[PDB]
RNA sequence: AACGCGACGAUAACCCGCACGUAGACGUAUAAGAAUAGGCUCCGGCCUCGUAUCCUAGCAGGCGAUUCCUCCGCCGGCCUCGAAGUGGCCGUCGGUAAUUCGCGUAUUGCAAAGACACGCGCGGGAUCAAAUCCUUUGCAGACGACUUAGAUGUG
RNA sequence: GGGAUAACUGGCUUGUGGCGGCCAAGCGUUCAUAGCGACGUCGCUUUUUGGAUGUCGGCUCUUCCUAUCAUACCGAAGCAGAAUUCGGUAAGCGUUGGAUUGUUCACCCACUAAUAGGGAACGUGGACCGUCGUGAGACAGGUUAGUCCCUACUGAUGAACUCGUCGCAAUGGUAAUUCAGCUUAGUACGAGAGGAACCGCUGAUUCAGAUAAUUGGUUUUUG
RNA sequence: AGCGAAUGAACUUUAAAUAUGUAAGAAGCCCUUGUUACUUAACUGAACGUGGGCAUUCGAAUGUAUCGACACUAGUGGGCCAUUUUUGGUAAGCAGAACUGGCGAUGCGGGAUGAACCGAACGCGGGGUUAAGGUGCCGGAGUGGACGCUCAUCAGACACCACAAAAGGCGUUAGUACAUCUUGACAGCAGGACGGUGGCCAUGGAAGUCGGAAUCCGCUAAGGACUGUGUAACAACUCACCUGCCGAAUGUACUAGCCCUGAAAAUGGAUGGCGCUCAAGCGU
RNA sequence: CAUCGGUUCUGGCGGGGGGAUAAAGGCCCAGGGAAUGUGGCUCCUCCGGGAGUGUUAUAGCCCUGGGUGUAAUACCCUCGCCGGGACCGAGGACCGCGCUCUGCAAGGAUGCUGGCGUAAUGGUCACCAGCGACCCGUCUUGAAACACGGACCAAGGAGUCAA
């Protein structure tokens, strides 16, 4: 239909500092640095109030207006992660063989490594490497639960998804063998 | 065009009410306006109204309406030009939020004497401040979550462990009994589901529901009356501070 | 790649005689990168636009002045350029309308065989440095082809 | 005996029957009734006690397709384990016999990881006539019908670019397969009978490329 | 067309289009008067003779590179394809007539190429202008202009059907018909989702939720003798429905474009190639 | 090269006519109306910006009738004038039709200037380049496609003569 104008709103809290060079948006807050490139979509970025980002499309189709809604929440998720943070509480359960989890932060490249042993008695060590920016700690409040924390929601969710996939049971009935590591709680740090 | 969600038709007997239910509620309220003497208005702000059937039974004399408020405002008559009786457009300025009408023939003092004396403990709705720190013990989880002593408590059903886990509790089952940590005890720390003074959101409200714990009080606030003989209104106590439009 | 390319080793300077001087020059002038729902910048401002910027006067461009330290070129010296390799700076020397003049240009008529100097090659001989044939070799061979060896030696 | 088509297919073929009835959105002679009519469902085949194949082959080899038998990967199934079953991506790599037969398939039996199916103008190594017959038949009756060139590629050479040494790599080909044993482990799982897998370790078949110390074979060294 | 004309394609005052037979003067017309070998009741017909008018509009249009009679002389006496009409038939092909046209004895421009398509017919040359077809490059000529549509895991490409369906498409655009909507639309969140009634049969059990039948009523704002999950039965969760918060247009079925799928084998290959994506595709 | 003739291509200019004597439009005159509501006024998170009311105020718009007005312009048709380029020069005393008449553009190119003999201009061969382009005869057939003949050259070689 070639809509002439469509706009959207991203509010920004008081303790933030956002900067958009061309489409490279960077959000600086209390928790740290976040940055991402959005040159793949035609968005006009403006400031319309004291703490409001404006994002507009001119002479766009339905898919051009719908592209403004997905980039509204991605930038807002960057605002949330640099203010409040993201927390994923995964829990590993077992029937007979007790699954062992060890987390060590590697000196070079600064990435946590989560290594997994004794998954239904397999002798192979399962070393999964976290994304740069997410921290993994063994929870002491509850038994057999892992906590992944970070600012980038995409990084913490992919690191959690990588752990679930690597401990997947093969060639065995999934109604009988319930061993694995699963995401349980999914929210914020604060 | 295309790329749209498919509406799930419901193969079920009860269908949409629509315009016929609008005029029927209009008809019953109009037909009860000249029958009774006093028109009471009450508010139930953020509480479950499942005990409103109980005030139907005890007040078998009265006639009490609680539906859509805009319909009840148009039924009484919002403007002074269009209304069923004098002072009825003062009540339409009262009807703002979750409110209902109450037509009665008895002494007005006896009604809010009852409604001041009504008190029944209710499950908390989402948004209220929690008055106690309730907490399931660290061991095996029972039906009431440690509210009653465990020596007189029944263990929780195994079918609820899907919903307990989905609502946030880190619970397991060993040997068919749902347990938080170890079956014997200790091991874990426990799950505190609400704090002192915390606003209760949706999930811990549902947790207090299935654990049969009530953290709120059901009381209905009377707002005011209009008399058929007198023709005017008096604000009881509630509408002095309650937002009204 | 036997009509793809690179690095390296060693070569062919003499003397005698003789055959000829553009798959398209004519100012054949111009280096940021990057974005294109942005960018450049003297930090003043600027961007549709290369319709721009350098160079361009002089017998096909003479001779001598007045006058000028600007531009061009050659050698060095020191440094830089390697994707299929060049420019910078300094010094010498040669040239040089930024200003103003003087003496030539013609009757080739309105457009369409002289002398000197320098290269590219041919035909002889003499001086190099190699290769092939030759003899041996058998790590090789249908035949060619290939691996060796033969000038004084560890043959 | 006369007449007529020179000849077949070339967006052909494959997995789901036919007949009658009921229902039926639409279109139509003027409208869902002049009527055409799918998907389903009903009646028949079809129900209440568990052999088929004519000419052909047979073997090797090349190459291709996938409509996949095995090997790799996943999705689903009361899939506990083990063994499977159905489906999907997949042609990288491999792909039998025996009994019986005119010959094949079906079935049965054995081996193996399995021993799938196809394509390559369906790959490369009589024809009358005459004679005698006529209820049918023939003929020691006849004559006649009826195909050594060029070039691609590969290997070894090769003129010219001065000879020789050390290189670069455009392009073309391309390679590895399958099974087993030890440990995991008599462990997960299981009432029992039974019974895995990942990591690690060691062999074997096929295939490819080399080599002659040793062990066989061979003797124009005629010792 | 009408049947406010009659009557009822077989109705008609009138009358198509469209092909297709026959006439449109002087070599012609009419009648008068006579004969005959023909015929008739009879110049009633046929023939032979008689009379007239108009020859400077002699009886529509257009064209007219002459026509006719006689005699003589060569070569020929096959068909193939298409349009339209028409007869028969098939599951579909197909077979046979009639007219016309093309090719046969025909060169040229175009459709990349070509028996049957489109344009156009021919001495030797110079100049100009077109047709069919084209103007991104191969290739002469537009990376021409205006408004849209389309992204295809081998799109489509200019003058054409079958597979193919009442087919599948959470692709995209335009439109039609119904319905809801500030009396707060659809979507969401917060809640209610009751009572007779663990309704009647069956029965270890079966309370809405393994089955058979019935499927009623009070409160209502509404709530099914129940949409699913669940239990040995319970319980609990859920859906239908209803209320509060937000606030403006929705949502069902069809239709028409373009696009995907709508079946494919086997040497490596084809809109002619390159390649093309606000086209170098498609419609005007 | 100048002045001409024939054909042709392509630029620019001056008029005339017609349509609703264009429709519009500018400036006036008169009546009417509205909001995508001007100023004002009220509410109004005050460099600023929204909501409502109300018909021209400190902006303007629409509709109708009239004047300037036989307005201009577009479009269609038409009478002419001037420039730029290409190809061509047939014929050979006069005659004809004319005209702007001491001769002209009127039944077909003259005038002026230059160049050309150790080469103006041609020929043949070889080769390169762009575009084009099946191997002839015979025979069959609607046609192609088959089929027969062709190693090459010279000489001979086939509708004749009588009644």
């Amino acid at each position: 239909m070639r809509y002439i104008h469509s706009e959207e709103t991203i509010p920004v809290p008081e303790n933030l500092k956002v900067s958009i060079k061309s489409r490279l948006v960077t959000v600086e807050g209390p928790r740290g640095k976040l940055q991402k490139d959005l040159s793949h979509i035609a968005v006009n970025f403006s400031v319309v109030k004291k703490g409001v980002i404006g994002l507009e499309i001119h002479h766009g189709s339905r898919k051009d207006v719908a592209a403004l809604r997905t980039v509204r929440t991605i930038i807002n998720n960057m605002i949330i992660g640099v203010t409040k943070g993201f927390k994923y509480k995964m829990r590993y359960v077992y029937a007979h063989f007790p699954i062992n989890v060890n987390v060590e932060k590697n000196a070079e490249t600064g990435c946590y490594e989560v290594e997994i042993r004794n998954f239904i008695g397999e002798k192979i060590v399962r070393k999964v490497v976290m994304a740069p920016g997410v921290e993994v700690e063994i929870s002491k409040a509850q038994k057999d639960e892992l906590i992944l924390s970070g600012n980038s929601l995409e990084a913490v969710s992919q690191s959690a998804a990588d752990i679930q996939q690597i401990c997947k049971v093969r060639n065995k009935d999934i109604r009988k063998f319930l061993d694995g590591i699963y995401v349980s709680e999914k929210g914020n740090i604060v | 065009p295309k790329s749209k969600r498919a509406r799930v038709y419901h193969l079920i007997q009860v269908n949409k009410k629509g315009r016929e239910a609008k005029e029927r509620l209009f008809s019953n309220i109009r037909e009860t306006i000249p029958k009774y003497q006093h028109c009471f208005v009450f508010s139930v702000d953020n509480m479950r109204n499942n005990y409103l059937k109980d005030v139907r039974h005890e007040l078998n004399d009265c006639r009490i309406f609680f539906g859509k408020t805009k319909l009840m405002a148009r039924a009484l008559g919002t403007t002074p030009e269009e209304e069923q009786a004098d002072g009825l457009h003062r009540l339409t300025r009262y009807l703002t939020g979750t409110v209902g009408l109450l037509f009665t023939n008895r002494d007005p003092a006896d009604i809010e004497s009852y409604f001041s004396n009504l008190s029944q403990v209710d499950f908390a709705r989402a948004g209220t401040v929690a008055p106690r720190t309730v907490t399931v013990p660290t061991g095996i989880v029972y039906s009431t979550g440690g509210e009653v002593p465990p020596e007189h408590d029944v263990p929780v059903s195994h079918t609820l462990e899907p919903e307990l886990r989905r609502l946030g509790m880190p619970v397991r089952m060993i040997k068919g009994k749902v347990c938080l940590g170890d079956e014997k005890g200790e091991a874990s720390e426990g799950y505190t589901i609400c704090k002192e003074g915390e606003v209760l959101d949706s999930r811990q409200t549902r947790l207090l529901k299935l654990f049969s714990i009530c953290l709120s009080e059901f009381k209905v606030s009377l707002l005011g009356y209009w008399n058929s003989a007198s023709g005017e209104v008096t604000e009881l106590e509630a509408g002095k501070t309650r937002p009204k439009r």
